[PDB]
């Protein structure tokens, strides 16, 4: 059925709107855009002589073409039969391809979004979702990108990623704020990134080993992380994803840049919240992975060795996460589950690790701060 | 009896172009050295301006069905509609296939129509199918029919794009109807007569003097006379001509006596005409004409008039043989004859005398496939190479 529809679209290619007809047309980002604009004028949006009184007609167009890529993209064929090498397969993603261009897509997810915002009185003003530019049409975007044109280059994987994925990201950590998190954009741009940003990244976690040269990135994204997941208002099967991605991410990290977010962890994990189970599991699997760059005094030869002020931060969190799991309430799971984080803990540190008379001074304020941790 | 197209039969793709209200017909052309993007090339005028199918020809190799051609790619036949055909050029030997590659002609969704060293992948490959009703899939195809061709690597019809000022062919999802006119075929070709199209050299009635042009002395001006010379000249690709029929369909067929035809130096690409001074002298291809540049043959130089004979369709009867038989140039509108002016390396100036000399018989001698791919060559080479230095000049 989806060689069929793809042959059918083809033959008519006035279905894939004034953008993708070919002839005369300005390609799906300025498609986009001019919908934006569209969106932004009152007079071309709606008729002037909500949505059943008013068609919006900038998101109209926006979806039309968002469901032409969504379908496009389910058309793309299996991976599986690419790999045997089948023929129509290879044939049906060839011509995917050059109906829709990479650039194009990239562009889209690049497109910024428009962030609710607080008033004077104290209200969150609400931009319309149904006015202007939706998650969903980047999901559509995403699902496209990585049904059909696949993600597989580690400079492309980086290069997305700073370009659209990021932005995103930190957009939602900054409306994680509990006044602004009951905002239906939020509901939205967490739904986006835990069914389509993010589980690309998980499954595109073993391209993340050649990282150490753009270190900046990589962190921002693990910070980023680790603050939507301190969330209030994420779901359960939210979390869970978000949970297995960032774990899947930092066991193929490198071990050296990681330590920028093990600081956060020695502030967060002694608390022994519920929010704790995620941050203390990455850290058993880190350790229990990183061991021998630890302990051993050479380490892994491409990894290196500690710099001591991990040594230091590991021996903070050794003795916090001991200290509070002693004076804590008994309960089962806690407990289950922290017994590998402490021997894994300890396991790495060295037994003759002499301690840094060197207090840390002025530390990030962000850190200690709690109320929003900035 | 209609008949059909077959495999190993020379074709010729051409469609109707309508720009500004008018019916033009256009071939599709590509050439082989240097750029291998296809172009299309004028036939309407052909009274005007010459044709030029020795680069429109395409042979069809093998004609297969959408499964064995799948199979295939996985390791005389009546063409029928529905079946996967393998274009092969004539001239430069490479096959028909979509290049891949677009040259952005405002068409985002098109791809350029190129020629391919290497026939394997389903590039290469085209499926023929039925323009209207009249025909039907699985049907035996007619010399006289309109064809879309769809590519099998992009399902992309051959298309003529309008957009442009100028018209191209690529692959577009728009569809454009082709006509097929079959050239030649080459198991009735029989061997050792004279075929329309075969580059070939006039030997003089004395066996060893040629009509050629002066050699390569830097003179494009001067190369433009015409005279005999003999010795090495009949082995140099400076005595090399071309007969051209006045005809685009059946052009590859048996020249019959008095049949008009154009004859074209291959290395300086300009055809043989008669100046209103009786004196030969090679014109342009833009204002070589048919009242100028038609010659005929005759069997011998009695004056009576074979009158007009219509051609006939098919690749005819062979009347005129190679290397045996005798035969004289008369233009076909002065009725003057071709001979030797005898004024005094001969380079025995010929001109044309109504009334001619006793041994004006002119035999004809096949040139080989190689010394015709070598003299395009060179003529080609020679045309940019020109084009190269007189931009660096400036």
């Amino acid at each position: 059925n989806a060689n069929v529809v793809v042959r059918l679209l083809i033959r008519r290619p006035e279905c894939f709107g004034p953008a993708l007809r070919g002839e005369g047309g300005n390609g799906l980002l300025a498609a986009m855009e001019e919908a934006i604009k569209i969106a932004e004028d009152p007079s071309r949006d709606g008729p002037s002589p909500e949505e059943d009184d008013t068609i919006h007609m900038g998101n109209a167009i926006m979806t039309f073409y968002s469901a032409l890529i969504d379908l496009l993209g389910r058309c793309a064929p299996e991976m599986h039969l690419i790999h045997a090498g089948k023929g129509e397969a290879i044939r049906i993603r060839s011509i995917l391809r050059s109906l829709i261009p990479l650039g194009d897509l990239v562009g889209v997810i690049s497109i910024a979004f428009q962030m609710p915002t607080i008033a004077k009185d104290g209200n969150v003003v609400e931009p319309d979702m149904s006015a202007g530019f939706c998650p969903d049409h980047k999901a559509a975007m995403v699902l496209f990108l990585d049904r059909v044109y696949g993600i597989e280059v580690q400079d492309f994987l980086l290069h997305l990623l700073e370009v659209g994925f990021l932005p995103d990201l930190r957009a939602a950590a900054s409306l994680d704020t509990a006044a602004l998190s009951a905002t239906d954009m939020a509901l939205a741009l967490n739904r986006y990134l835990c069914t389509a940003v993010l589980p690309l990244l998980t499954r595109c976690a073993p391209l993340f080993a050649g990282t150490e040269h753009h270190a900046s990135l990589i962190d921002s994204l693990l910070h980023t992380v680790y603050r939507l997941s301190k969330g209030c208002s994420l779901t359960k099967a939210q979390r869970d994803s978000i949970e297995v991605c960032l774990l899947s991410i930092c066991g193929q990290l490198r071990p050296s840049m990681m330590q920028h977010l093990l600081r956060r962890l020695v502030f967060d994990v002694p608390l022994l919240n519920e929010h704790a189970k995620m941050p203390l599991k990455l850290l058993t699997n880190h350790y229990e992975r990183c061991w021998k760059y630890y302990c051993l005094p050479g380490g892994w030869g491409n990894f290196g060795a500690a710099s001591e002020e991990e040594l230091h931060l590991s021996r903070k969190l050794f003795w916090g996460i001991f200290d509070a799991l002693s004076q804590k309430k008994y309960e089962q799971e806690l407990f289950k589950l922290a017994l590998p984080c402490l021997s894994a803990v300890a396991g790495a540190l060295p037994p003759d690790y002499m301690e840094s008379n060197y207090v840390s001074m002025m530390e990030k304020q962000s850190s200690m701060d709690s109320e929003g941790n900035f | 009896e209609i008949q059909f197209l077959r495999t190993d039969d020379e074709v010729v793709l051409q469609c109707t172009a309508t720009i500004h209200k008018e019916q033009q017909k256009l071939c599709l052309a590509a050439e082989g050295f240097g750029n291998r993007l296809c172009f299309l090339e004028s036939t309407s005028n052909s009274k005007n301006v010459p044709p030029d199918l020795s680069i429109c020809t395409f042979v069809l190799e093998q004609s297969l069905s959408v499964r064995a051609l799948q199979e295939m790619l996985a390791n005389h036949r009546t063409l029928l509609y529905g079946h996967a055909i393998l274009l092969r050029h004539s001239y430069s030997g490479m096959y028909l296939c979509c290049l891949s590659t677009s040259r952005s002609s405002t068409d985002k969704l098109a791809f350029d129509v190129g020629l391919q060293e290497d026939t394997t992948g389903e590039a290469c490959w085209w499926t023929i199918h039925p323009a209207s009703k009249q025909r039907s899939e699985g049907e035996k195809v007619r010399v006289g029919d309109d064809l879309i061709l769809v590519s099998v690597s992009s399902e992309r019809y051959l298309h003529l794009s309008y957009g442009n000022g100028s018209l191209h062919v690529d692959a577009a999802f728009q569809q454009t109807l082709w006509s097929v006119a079959p050239i030649s075929s080459g198991s009735e070709a029989a061997q050792g007569y004279l075929i329309g199209g075969d580059v070939l050299r006039l030997l003089h009635g004395h066996m060893d003097e040629c009509l050629t042009v002066p050699s390569g002395e830097h003179g494009e001006e001067q190369r433009r006379t015409v005279h005999y010379e003999g010795g090495a000249v009949s082995v140099h690709a400076r005595s090399l001509w071309r007969l051209e029929t006045l005809r685009v369909a059946w052009s590859g067929s048996h020249i019959r006596w008095g049949q008009p035809f154009r004859l074209r130096h291959v290395t300086t690409g300009k055809y043989l005409s008669l100046m209103e001074d009786k004196n030969l002298l090679l014109m342009d291809k833009e204002k070589a004409d048919v009242k100028s540049t038609a010659f005929t043959f005759r069997s011998s130089k009695e004056k009576l008039d074979v009158g007009v004979r219509k051609e006939v369709d098919g690749m005819g009867t062979s009347e005129i043989k190679y290397g045996d038989s005798v035969c004289y140039i008369q233009h076909v509108d002065t009725g003057l004859w071709l001979t030797y002016q005898s004024v005094d390396s001969i380079q025995r100036k010929a001109i044309m005398h109504h009334e001619g000399h006793m041994d004006d018989g002119i035999s004809l001698s096949r040139s080989q496939h190689e010394e015709s791919r070598t003299a395009r060559v060179i003529r080609s080479t020679v045309f940019l190479f020109n084009r190269f230095i007189r931009g660096l000049d400036a």
